C-alpha cells in the first residue's frame, strides 16, 4: 500500500508533503532548503523556487504520485495532517474559502497538503491558512500549474 | 538537519 502524502517533520517543525508527477512537493517555509532523509543518506531538493513558497525531493519509497487536475471544477477538498477532509469553494488561482470554518488548530501542520477536485485529482498544495481571531475560514494555495511549470 | 517521514497518508483509504 503506498500512500500519496506524506507527514514530513523538521527538529522545529511538522507538516506535509505531496507526491505530484514524480516528485515530493512541500511548502518552502517549512523544509527551508533542508534536504530530506532516506535509508541511503540525505537527498537534495530537486526544485526550489521561494518565490512560490515551493520545494521539490524525487518521491520516496512507499509513495504515489497523485495526477494534475483537468476538470477545472470550484469544488475543492483540503486533506489535512489528520487525513480529515474539508470542503473548500474555491474563489481564484490561489484562493479558496471554507465551506465551514473551523478552529485554526484543525488545520495546523497541514500546510504542503493536497487541494484535491471532485475526482481526487491535484488542484494546489496548501499554502497557509486564512484567519480571523483564530477561525480559519480560506485558504491559499499552491496552483498545480506553477508545479507544472517549475519542473 | 533533514526533513524526516514520520507518517503516510493514502488518499483512497486502501488497507495494507
Ligand atoms: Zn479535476
Amino acid at each position: 500500500v503506498e500512500g500519496e502524502v506524506q507527514i514530513v517533520s523538521t527538529a522545529t517543525q511538522t507538516f506535509l508533503a505531496t507526491c505530484i508527477n514524480g516528485v515530493c512537493w512541500t511548502v518552502y517555509h517549512g523544509a527551508g532548503t533542508r534536504t530530506i532523509a532516506s535509508p541511503k543518506g540525505p537527498v537534495i531538493q530537486m526544485y526550489t523556487n521561494v518565490d512560490q513558497d515551493l520545494v521539490g525531493w524525487p518521491a520516496p519509497q512507499g509513495s504515489r504520485s497523485l495526477t494534475p487536475c483537468t476538470c477545472g471544477s470550484s469544488d475543492l477538498y483540503l486533506v489535512t495532517r489528520h487525513a480529515d477532509v474539508i470542503p473548500v469553494r474555491r474563489r481564484g488561482d490561489s484562493r479558496g474559502s471554507l465551506l465551514s470554518p473551523r478552529p485554526i488548530s484543525y488545520l495546523k501542520g497541514s500546510s504542503g497538503g493536497p487541494l484535491l477536485c471532485p475526482a481526487g485529482h491535484a488542484v494546489g498544495l496548501f499554502k497557509a491558512a486564512v484567519c480571523t481571531r483564530g477561525v480559519a475560514k480560506a485558504v491559499d494555495f499552491i496552483p498545480v500549474e506553477n508545479l507544472e511549470t517549475t519542473m | 538537519g533533514s526533513v524526516v517521514i514520520v507518517g503516510r497518508i493514502v488518499l483512497s483509504g486502501k488497507p495494507a
